[PDB]
């Protein structure tokens, strides 16, 4: 999930936007 | 600011800034 993608690995705008409403 | 390791409050802040009025869901577990 988001922690595995953005915290324990390097985040990306692409990924963050997957979590927007 | 988004292309780095972002944990805890730093991740929430990035979601806030990116998503704007769309809002977001933060599910760490």
């Amino acid at each position: 999930g988001i922690v595995e993608q953005c915290c324990t690995s390097i985040c990306s705008l692409y990924q963050l936007e997957n979590y927007c409403g | 600011f988004v292309n780095q390791h972002l944990c805890g409050s730093h991740l929430v802040e990035a979601l806030y800034l990116v998503c704007g009025e769309r809002g977001f869901f933060y599910t760490p577990k």
